[PDB]
């Protein structure tokens, strides 16, 4: 059996059959998969021609977008130390990875940059979704707009001295036009005073009512002074039609954090085209736990 | 319970004498015990009944079933379940509750399987108790001087027990009195012989002694006492059944068959888990992520949802059977009918009609024939002599039939008679030419008679004789013509009385093979005249020792009767000859018979011979013709008597049609052995207890339902409702449908695991989204391919099976290497592919084309990543990527019913085509039809999001399948093509299951 099934010498057969029948059967294997490889290669190269290149057919799932941050937590929450210095390290170097692309070296000449409203302005149309006119221009987003979290002046943007920075935000999607709140008698309290109508409000708050004592103050740094996204920066006409592209930031400091606590704090966005989710804890706001224990 | 004092030779306390044993037992020979010592004993030693020893336990069976192939492999899975929970909870946060509801789910089932399988082998173990359905019985003990009938496990050492021809022995005794009283001693010697019982003693072997009754025999014939030695599991037949029974059945072969794939399944999933399990650990994955990947392979190799559909089938078929007019007593019965090469069955009642009616009558040395019409047109037979007369006064006496009451109306052709067919055609016959039976019965007082015997094989009794002038006493006696010819010395010829010479001898000789030769059954008559100066008329013959001269009798004639045969007999000998099944006829009839009824019947087909048969064409003696021109033989059962064990095997193995004459159904059981032996597989018909020992050491024993006991159909494993043979070929022909059917379901639920296998391989090779998840693929084994695997078994025949030769099972199966070579290499590899290209559609729409998926699991399983480029550059949160890859599960599962739609189109039929076959079992349209219905269901159904994590799909999705679909039924079709058209050649032994 365990010896004779694996190689016998009357009938020159191993495994069972001799060289023909294990011949005849690879042959055949072969010619089989390869036609089965032939036929999906062919399925898929038509699946190549079905698309258009500067547009996706369903945009259903990504229609409220998102608000995500700078800094990479792991379970949305931001604790370091402001003794230990190799705390922090995993914020700065992402905080970094994300400013180190709007350095003005990138930003250069008259292609593909153009220079916008310092002030936030409306949209702006540079024409359909075509190839007709060559690749679109995009505005230009400059670091120093963010005054205190820049890693210009302080590298660490804050974390050094029980400071930190965070920068906001918000998804891109091609052809989506942000709408803000409008000011008639209805809006919430916040968003009354500075009604920009061209900017996209963000106001970051406390989860639970008793936190609100010790969070301190809140500071947002924007386009224009405003603790929001200018209009002008929209909408995004994909990465074929506009690379070289740059999407609007908010930097947002917590001043005066309360030192070996855990706090929680919500930030959102409000506009009409903007709708939350009690599932998708992204979509529209966001929310970071920071504990600077020192 | 110690083997070795077990198997020594039995010993005995036989030589010794009547007061010796009193006092050993404390009892009385005239008084037997008292009641307060009876429970004394009764309570010191035990019941009369056989222990219970290693028996089951209703909990110890029921944790058996929960431990067993599938469930091991669930369990493993519902461990790994809470192993992974524990992780979640020890190391995050708010854990999902999704693995532990995954696993209390997986040892539900577990023990639900466990629950079906128990609840249908209790459903046959209660219709398997119910078949004692006459009256029990009990023993007659004699305590205090009275005679009561008590339990017999009530039963205790030393009282007194009374016995009477037709009890079985309550225990073992030591006789102390008896009356003519015999025994049949068939269990430990072996032989149907009659040994008588004394109360002296004749042997030093307490075997051999007639002191000594013994548990287990009965006694056929006297009384007798006797005081009991050995009681309970301590009697003879005790011993056998204690140690005997411990002796396990065995395992047929459908199990045999299940275990075989449950190791090449089994094969496959530790080579892909141990393998990937070492692979994920060599690629730097954590333990949360290998162990999900365990999980996932275990459940995709396991056909979770088999062996359930097995014993459903099975279930089916045998209610079919029980439609059939076939019942069968034990589910793998069902098979073992169809794997058979040999069969030992009857004639009276079988291939016969076992309706009767007399047919020739031989006297005055000239046969004579009958009518045998219903409506009596015909001829009649010369009633003008004496001998005649005779006859009929012996036909008329010797018979104890009667009409039933409240007749008078009917004919005497189609009146009830309460007896036997021999005795009721006998008393139709003279009723019809001799008058009323009634007067001729009273008109002769019988005075002692005693019963046909197996052994004796005659029936005789003393009347009185009508005779006004002759006060004597008459006797009359019926048996086979042998035997009563070797019981005569006179002959009465016209009347007058002649002697016995060899002239009238050898023409009694070939009338006897005359009436044979007819089919017809005879029977010799004769009777004498007892002198009244020897045995007065006061003198009582009491039936126990030689009252009536056995020999010198007067010889009046033969009479035979044409018990009809059957019309599908003809038939079903043929069909048995075409598939290959070695018929033996054996019948209590007459081989001068026998030769008619075999070549009226089949087993002696047109055109072969026996060595008397060569002799007498070549006028030569037959010690001169050699054995090996003679295709057929008839063996006589008293050369049955006196031959060896390898002269039977030689007998077997040297001829194709033996025929086995005046044949005592104990041999019946030797030439079972005999048939065994030789290596095929053995069914035996039966009606009572001597084929008890036969229908249990056969493969499958067929017992006789209306003329059969409650011991015979109760110790056999297949009863018959009608008595009749082509049920026989009726069951053969379903247990090979069963078979093929089991063939294409096990290739058809194979098929589906490719595509549910690919999948994950793909997802470590390649690094892309997961493709089918594990709730998918339960939702696939346990859902939308349930009901066609169950559809299959409803598939008629395509070809002739009663015609094949029977399945090696050495050489052939039920799962080969063609089959995994169909399901596991061609249609599944088909169905992988589709269901790879919608996954692919799917995701092209969206935005992730084919050449950014491969390397983004990584970021793509990441929980804390909200920003995903894909091909068009937008950003996908990590809820939106996930809700896109669980539409491609729908999908996915959604295009495996398709191609699903295609397999079992072509697993319907296995070589025919569909345009030939065609689309008449409803069953499989309404499989297709419900198919779709609950994946549509599944797929649009509110709240699935939340429950089962299957999202909606878009109208021109569920087309991606279609092309992969057409596709296997082409090239399925053009398979089936080249068989039919190349028979022998390659797709054949390569791709025909
Ligand atoms: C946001 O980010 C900014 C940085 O972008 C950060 O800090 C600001 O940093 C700059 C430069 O570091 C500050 O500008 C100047 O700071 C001078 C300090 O340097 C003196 O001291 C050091 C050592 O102590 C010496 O080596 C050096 O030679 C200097 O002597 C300061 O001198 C400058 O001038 C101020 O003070 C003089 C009087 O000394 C006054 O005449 C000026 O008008 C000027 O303003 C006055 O400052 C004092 C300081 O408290 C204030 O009390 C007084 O009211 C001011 N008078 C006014 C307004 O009329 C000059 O300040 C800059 O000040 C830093 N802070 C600010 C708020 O501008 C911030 O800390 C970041 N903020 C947050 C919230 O994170
Ligand atoms: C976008 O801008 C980034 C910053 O640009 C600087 O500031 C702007 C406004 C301009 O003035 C520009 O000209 C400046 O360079 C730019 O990143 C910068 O790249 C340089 C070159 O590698 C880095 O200089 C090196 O610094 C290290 C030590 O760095 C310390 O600080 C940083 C934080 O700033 C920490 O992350 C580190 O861990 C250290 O703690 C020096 O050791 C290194 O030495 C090398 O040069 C010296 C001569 O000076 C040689 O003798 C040595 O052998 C080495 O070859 C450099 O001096 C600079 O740190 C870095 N800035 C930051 C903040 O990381 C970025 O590359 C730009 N990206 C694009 C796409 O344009
Ligand atoms: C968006 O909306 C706000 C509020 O608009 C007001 O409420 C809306 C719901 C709706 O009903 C509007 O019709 C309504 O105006 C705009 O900001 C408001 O602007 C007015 C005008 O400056 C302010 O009213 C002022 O109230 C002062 C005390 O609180 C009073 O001293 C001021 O005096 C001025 O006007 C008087 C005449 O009434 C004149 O004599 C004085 O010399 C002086 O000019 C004046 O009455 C409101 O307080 C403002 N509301 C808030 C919340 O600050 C806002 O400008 C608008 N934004 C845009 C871009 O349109
Ligand atoms: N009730 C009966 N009374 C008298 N003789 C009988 C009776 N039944 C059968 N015989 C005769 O005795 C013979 C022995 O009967 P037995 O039952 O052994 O076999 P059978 O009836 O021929 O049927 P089978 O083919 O099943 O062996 C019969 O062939 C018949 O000649
Ligand atoms: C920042 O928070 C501190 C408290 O942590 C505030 O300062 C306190 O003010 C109270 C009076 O209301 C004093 O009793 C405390 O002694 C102060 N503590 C400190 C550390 O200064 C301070 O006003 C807050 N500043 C801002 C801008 O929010
Ligand atoms: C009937 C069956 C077996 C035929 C299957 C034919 C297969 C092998 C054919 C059909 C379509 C073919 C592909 C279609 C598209 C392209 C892209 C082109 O820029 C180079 C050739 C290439 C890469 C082809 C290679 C071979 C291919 C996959
Ligand atoms: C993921 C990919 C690359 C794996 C492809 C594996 C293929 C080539 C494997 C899977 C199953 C295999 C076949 C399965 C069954 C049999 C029958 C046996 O009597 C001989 C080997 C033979 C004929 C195998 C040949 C190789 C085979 C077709
Ligand atoms: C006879 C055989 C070779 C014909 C096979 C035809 C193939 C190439 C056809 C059949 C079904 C077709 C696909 C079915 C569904 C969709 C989704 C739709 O939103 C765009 C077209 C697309 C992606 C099709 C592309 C081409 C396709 C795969
Ligand atoms: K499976
Ligand atoms: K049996
Ligand atoms: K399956």
């Amino acid at each position: 059996g365990w010896k004779k099934f694996l190689w016998d010498s009357e009938k020159k057969e191993f495994l069972g059959r001799t060289g023909s029948s294990w011949f005849k059967i690879f042959l055949f294997y072969l010619i089989f998969y390869g036609c089965l490889a032939g036929i999906f290669i062919g399925t898929i190269q038509v699946l190549l021609l079905t698309l258009s290149d500067f547009e996706p057919k369903y945009q259903d799932r990504v229609a409220p977008p998102g608000l995500s941050h700078a800094p990479y937590a792991i379970k949305t929450e931001i604790s370091f130390s402001i003794s230990n210095p190799k705390s922090y390290e995993s914020f700065v170097k992402s905080m970094h990875k994300l400013m180190d692309l709007y350095n003005e070296s990138s930003q250069a000449g008259n292609s593909p940059f153009e220079d916008c409203s310092d002030t936030p302005a409306d949209y702006i149309k540079r024409g359909d979704l075509d190839d007709s006119q060559g690749q679109k221009k995009a505005c230009r987003f400059s670091r120093m707009w963010l005054k205190n979290c820049s890693g210009l002046d302080d590298t660490t943007y804050g974390y050094a001295e029980g400071k930190p920075c965070v920068v906001a935000k918000l998804n891109r999607i091609i052809g989506f036009y942000p709408k803000p709140l409008k000011n008639t008698t209805d809006l919430p309290e916040e968003l009354q005073a500075n009604y920009n109508q061209y900017v996209l409000p963000l106001r970051c708050a406390a989860k639970r009512e008793e936190d609100r004592e010790k969070i301190g103050s809140i500071e947002y740094f924007g386009l224009g002074g405003y603790a929001g996204f200018p209009l002008q920066y929209y909408p995004y006409y994909g990465k074929r039609l506009q690379k070289k592209y740059l999407q609007p930031l908010l930097a947002i400091q917590f001043t005066n954090l309360t030192q070996n606590m855990e706090l929680r704090i919500e930030c959102k966005v409000y506009g009409e085209n903007i709708d939350y989710s009690e599932k998708d804890r992204f979509r529209g706001r966001f929310e970071v736990k920071i504990e600077v224990k020192s | 319970d110690l083997d070795e004092l077990k198997k020594e030779v039995s010993m005995d306390d036989h030589k010794l004498s009547l007061d010796e044993l009193h006092n050993k037992y404390g009892t009385d020979l005239t008084r037997g015990l008292t009641n307060a010592r009876a429970k004394e004993i009764l309570a010191r030693d035990g019941p009369n009944s056989l222990t219970p020893p290693p028996t089951t336990p209703e909990w110890i069976k029921f944790c058996r079933q929960l431990f067993g192939g599938f469930s091991i492999l669930l369990w493993i899975g519902a461990i790994l379940c809470f192993l992974a929970y524990g992780i979640q909870a020890a190391t995050e946060d708010e854990p999902a509750n999704d693995n532990l509801y995954l696993g209390v789910v997986l040892s539900t089932v577990v023990i639900v399987t466990g629950c079906f399988s128990y609840y249908q082998e209790a459903k046959s173990s209660r219709i398997m108790d119910s078949f004692k359905n006459m009256v029990p019985q009990q023993a007659l003990v004699i305590r205090d001087g009275e005679k009561s009938t008590i339990n017999a496990e009530f039963v205790v050492a030393g009282d007194l027990v009374e016995v009477k021809g037709g009890d079985r022995i309550p225990a073992d005794l030591r006789i102390i009195s008896a009356h003519g009283c015999k025994v049949d001693n068939s269990s430990l010697t072996g032989e149907s012989e009659p040994q008588t019982r004394s109360p002296e003693f004749s042997s030093e072997n307490p075997l051999e002694t007639r002191n000594i009754a013994f548990f287990s025999t009965n006694c056929v014939e006297g009384t007798a006492r006797g005081v009991v030695v050995y009681t309970g599991d301590r009697t003879v037949m005790g011993r056998i059944a204690t140690l005997a029974s411990g002796l396990e059945v065995g395992r047929t072969p459908i199990a045999i068959e299940i275990e075989h794939f449950i190791h090449i399944i089994t094969g496959v999933a530790v080579f892909l888990g141990v393998s990937f399990f070492i692979l994920s650990l060599i690629l730097g994955y954590s333990w949360l992520e290998a162990v999900i990947f365990l999980i996932g392979i275990i459940v995709a190799n396991v056909p979770e949802g088999l062996l359930a559909t097995v014993t459903v089938c099975l279930t089916l078929t045998a209610k079919r059977m029980a439609r059939k007019n076939c019942l069968v007593k034990n589910l793998e019965a069902v098979e073992t009918l169809g794997s058979t090469s040999t069969i030992c069955s009857d004639k009276t009642g079988t291939l016969t009609q076992n309706r009767m009616t007399v047919a020739h009558m031989w006297f005055d040395n000239q046969i004579h024939e009958a009518d045998t019409t219903e409506n009596q047109s015909g001829a009649a037979f010369d009633k003008t002599s004496a001998t005649w007369s005779a006859l009929s006064r012996i036909a008329a006496l010797c018979n104890r039939a009667v009409f039933q009451a409240g007749q008078d109306n009917v004919p005497i052709l189609k009146r009830s008679v309460a007896g036997d067919a021999s005795e009721s055609a006998l008393l139709k016959c003279i009723e019809l030419c001799c008058g009323s039976v009634q007067g001729m019965r009273d008109r002769n007082p019988k005075i002692v008679e005693i019963p046909f015997n197996s052994t004796n094989k005659y029936q005789l009794s003393i009347h009185e004789n009508e005779k006004s002038s002759e006060s004597r006493y008459l006797l009359v006696m019926k048996g086979a013509p042998e035997r009563i010819l070797d019981r005569c010395s006179t002959i009465l010829l016209n009347g007058a009385e002649e002697p016995l010479k060899e002239d009238m001898k050898e023409a009694f000789q070939n009338a006897y093979l005359e009436l044979g030769g007819l089919g017809e059954r005879v029977l010799g008559f004769c009777h004498f005249a007892l002198p009244e100066d020897k045995y007065n008329e006061g003198y009582p013959f009491d039936a126990d020792e030689p009252n009536f001269p056995t020999t010198d009798l007067c010889f009046v004639g033969l009479m035979a009767m044409i018990d009809p045969p059957r019309a599908a007999v003809p038939d079903a000998v043929g069909k048995c000859r075409s598939a290959g099944i070695k018929v033996i006829m054996v019948t209590g009839d007459h081989p001068i018979t026998a030769k008619a009824i075999a070549k009226g019947v089949g087993i002696i087909s047109e055109g072969n011979e026996t060595i008397e048969d060569i002799a007498a064409r070549l006028n030569i003696p037959i010690g001169q013709v050699n054995p090996r021109d003679a295709k057929a033989c008839v063996v006589h059962g008293s050369d049955l008597k006196d031959l060896s064990t390898e002269v039977l095997d030689d007998i077997l193995h040297y001829h194709t049609e033996i025929v086995f004459a005046r044949t005592s159904p104990q041999q019946k059981l030797i030439i079972v052995e005999g048939c065994q032996r030789q290596g095929a597989i053995v069914a035996v018909t039966g009606d009572g207890v001597n084929d008890s020992p036969a229908l249990k050491k056969a493969d499958i024993g067929v017992a006789m339902g209306i003329s059969g006991s409650d011991v015979s159909k109760q110790a056999a494993d297949m009863i018959l409702l009608d008595d009749n043979f082509a049920s026989i070929v009726t069951g053969v022909e379903e247990g090979r449908l069963i078979f093929d059917n089991l063939k294409k379901s096990i290739a058809y639920t194979l098929t589906s695991n490719i595509p549910e296998i690919t999948p994950f391989l793909v997802f470590i090779i390649g690094n892309v989204p997961l493709p089918l998840g594990t709730v998918t693929i339960l939702c696939i084994d346990l859902g939308t391919d349930m009901v066609p695997a169950i559809s299959l078994a409803y598939e008629q025949a395509e070809s002739d099976i009663m015609k094949r030769q029977p399945r090696n099972p050495k050489t052939d199966k039920l799962v080969n290497e063609r089959l995994i070579s169909m399901a596991y290499g061609q249609i599944g590899m088909i169905q992988a592919l589709g269901g790879f290209f919608s996954y692919f559609v799917i995701l092209a729409e969206n935005g992730f084309l084919p050449m950014d998926l491969i390397g983004k699991r990584v970021r793509w399983d990441d929980r804390w990543i909200s920003d995903v480029e894909d091909s068009f550059g937008q950003q996908w949160t990590y809820e939106q990527r996930k809700i896109v890859e669980f539409t491609c599960h729908t999908s996915f599962f959604i295009s495996i019913v398709v191609v699903q739609w295609a397999d079992l189109i072509i697993c319907k039929t296995r070589r025919n085509s569909i345009f030939q076959q065609g689309m008449k079992n409803k069953i499989l349209i309404f499989g297709l039809f419900e198919e779709t219905a609950l994946a549509a269901f599944l797929s649009y159904c509110p709240g699935t999001d939340v429950a089962l994590r299957m999202y909606p799909l878009k109208p021109s999705w569920w087309f991606c399948a279609f092309p992969y679909s057409l596709i296997i039924f082409l090239y399925d079709e053009m398979r089936r093509f080249i068989i039919r058209r190349s028979p022998g050649g390659w797709v054949e032994q390569e791709t025909y299951y």
